[PDB]
Formats: structure tokens, sequence, C-alpha cells
């Protein structure tokens, strides 16, 4: 299976995300698991003419395409030129429409990828956007009705970076006859990943139950959960950050860092706007804006007041302690 | 007798069938008792 890796508006966090890759790491993943890495800018050997080669053989079809990658943002800055992202001498985005239509399958790693990411941020000066969306709009660069050769969209493996199992484990599956078990959700994640939430293993989620918020950073973190202080996204964020561990040791949350919701399309949420970082935005002081996926503010509210009222001694002091 | 009259309701039938019903739902009387001696030692909490 012919892999072409290649970077828009990256900053190849998704590709050193997935040099740190274990069972399978990226080596064994290149060599045996049958996947041919044809090039990639941050590893292929190919330089210039040759890499050239590689790359027109992929996007006339000399050569098959089995799995393009497609990390960063397709960058169309400026005036629809992309000419903010040249590559191999032509804008990345033509690379992009050549490489996309002769691809199997296309994976979209990475929010800049699947849904424009950061560099979409406004006021987007590299006109980025994703492949197949952006932000939670559906069409993205490709169009919402484009589909690879295998029939499939663009396979969006968010994060930012994503983490390498969600590559990985792909292309894993993909190698070992599995791909008729990869399932994508309505913003095409595979779901195997992406039905659980950030919270899901979140090792603070019996201080959410209870409604204990950490109140500071560092030492402050040894106990409650961030959500209500620090706009941790968890309860909001579809990932399994917390059930696949990142660097196999831990997770924003656990480590005391409130999810960001990487793995949602419009991340970075509220544009990082003044106040939004590391801040939960709430009505009245009390009622955070933005109440767990599925819930609505008065049940959330009064299950809060509830758990709050019968909350434990544990609840409420420090967890995890030195 | 006092003692003998409580101890004839013992072998009352109506007496009987409602106190082996309380002795059947006595796990859930216990648990109840048991939780508000848990919300009382967690009173002050
Ligand atoms: S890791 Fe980098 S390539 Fe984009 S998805 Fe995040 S800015
Ligand atoms: S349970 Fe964890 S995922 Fe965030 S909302 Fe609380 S720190
Ligand atoms: S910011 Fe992203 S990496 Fe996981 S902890 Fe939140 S979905």
């Amino acid at each position: 299976a012919s892999v072409l890796w290649f970077q828009g508006g990256a900053c190849s966090g998704n590709t050193m995300s997935f040099l740190n890759a274990d069972e399978p790491n990226v080596v064994d993943l290149i060599v045996d698991f049958g996947l041919d890495l044809l090039w990639h800018p941050s590893l292929g050997l190919e330089l210039g003419n040759n890499a050239q080669k590689v790359f027109w053989d992929c996007a006339k079809g000399e050569r098959p395409l089995d799995i393009f990658v497609f990390e960063g943002t397709v960058i169309e800055a400026p005036n629809g030129t992309g000419q903010m992202d040249m590559f191999a001498g032509r804008p990345m985005k033509d690379w992009v429409t050549d490489l996309a239509g002769a691809a199997q399958i296309v994976v979209a790693i990475g929010d800049c990828a699947c849904f424009g990411g950061i560099p979409a941020m406004e006021p987007n000066p590299s006109g980025s956007t994703g492949l197949q969306f952006h932000k939670r709009e559906k069409g993205g660069f490709l169009g919402p009705d484009f589909r690879s050769k295998m029939g499939l969209p663009v396979i969006n493996v968010p994060g930012c970076p994503a983490h390498p199992d969600w590559i990985t484990q792909i292309l894993v599956a993909l190698a070992t006859g599995r791909a008729g078990d990869i399932t994508l959700d309505d913003l095409h994640r595979p779901e195997t990943f992406f039905k659980t939430f950030t919270q899901t293993g979140c090792t603070r989620v019996q201080f959410f139950e209870y409604k204990q918020s950490t109140l500071s950073f560092g030492e402050g973190t040894r106990t409650g959960c961030l959500f209500y202080e620090f706009g941790c996204r968890g309860p909001m964020t579809h990932s399994p950050c917390n059930r696949i561990l990142w660097n196999r040791q831990s997770s924003k949350t656990r480590a005391g860092m409130p999810c960001l919701g990487c793995t949602e399309p419009e991340f970075p949420h509220f544009d990082l706007a003044p106040g939004t970082v590391f801040k939960t935005q709430k009505v009245s002081g009390m009622i955070p804006k933005e109440v767990p996926e599925g819930t609505d503010h008065l049940t959330y509210m009064g299950l809060a007041a509830a758990a709050r009222i019968a909350a434990p001694q544990w609840s409420k002091e420090d967890m995890f302690v030195v | 007798s006092p003692v003998d009259g409580i101890r004839r309701r013992l072998d009352d039938p109506q007496v009987a069938e409602a106190l082996n019903s309380l002795l059947d739902h006595a796990d859930l009387l216990a648990v109840l008792v048991k939780g508000l001696d848990g919300f009382v030692r967690r009173g002050d909490d």
C-alpha cells in the first residue's frame, strides 16, 4: 500500500506525533506492515526533481497511490492562487487536487488538514482550509462530495496534533484487511477513536461528577476537574486522549492542562479570543456557557448542585499527590 | 401476662404475616438506617 504524505500549512506536529508511534512504531509501520511510504517531506530521501518525479507519477496515475496523507492546511492565499504554499513547483493546493483525485484513500491528519485548524483562525492570512471541511462546515478544499477511489470521503484524523495511534491504527487496519472495520463519524473521524470524549478516562471525572473544580495550575491540579475554571473542553470533545494516552504516559487533562477541544473542527475554539484561553466562560459567574455534550444547562446545573451537596470529602482534597 | 400477651400476637396469623413481611424487606430498612447513619456521620461534610 503506497503512501504519499504531503504537508501544506503544517507545523509537522502530526508527523512528529506519528513518529512517536508505538505498537506499531513508525519504522515497523513503514517497513513491516506493507505500507510503502513513497515520500514524506520530513522523511523522504528524494529531493528536487527525483521527489517531483515521485509526486507527478502519483498525480498522473503512472504509479498507484493507495493512501494520500495530507497534513497542514490547504493554503489558498493569495487570491485563491495558493502561492503562500508553493511545493515542488506548484501551489500545494494543486498537488492536493491531483493527489486526492489519484489516491485510493485520502487521510487528513491533524486539524489543519481536517478542518483548517490554527492557520484558519481569523484573519486566516494564508486562506487556509481543510481538505473536506472548513471548521465544522463540510466541504473544505475538496468539496463536500469528494470521494477517494475506494469511495471514502477524506478520513479526518483530527487533533493538533493527532495522536500517533489515531493514524497508525487506521493504517494497520488498512494494512491488515480491516478497512471495513473503520467507521467514520459525521466529521469523517474514525469512530474507534472519536466516539469517546477526552473526558472518557480522564483522571478528574470523579471531581467533575462532584463538581469539584481545580482552582489553580501547578499543585492546584493535584485535585479537581479543569472544566469549571480552566475551560476544559473534555466533556464536549470527542477523542480517546484519556483512553489511549499521549506518549503512552498522560494526557493534557491528566497533567492538569484543560483539553482545548483540538479534535473538534472549531479548534481553536472561540479563536482564542481574549478571556477564552484556559478560562471557562460563564453566565452570571456560575453557569458555564457550554455544558457537556448532550446535556442542557438546567439539568446540568440541577445535577451539579445535587452533586456539590452530596460531594464526598476525598473529592475536595488532593488526589494526585506526590 | 404482658410479655406473653405480645407472645400471643407473635402466633396471631395477621400479626405474624405483617411481621414476616417486615422480616422480608428487613434489608431495605437496614440500608435506609445505614444510609441515615452515613448521612449523619457526613453531616459536617
Ligand atoms: S500539530 Fe501542526 S500540522 Fe496543524 S493540526 Fe496542529 S498546527
Ligand atoms: S473530567 Fe477531565 S476531561 Fe476536563 S472536564 Fe474535567 S478535567
Ligand atoms: S486538546 Fe486535543 S489532544 Fe486530546 S486532550 Fe483535548 S482532544
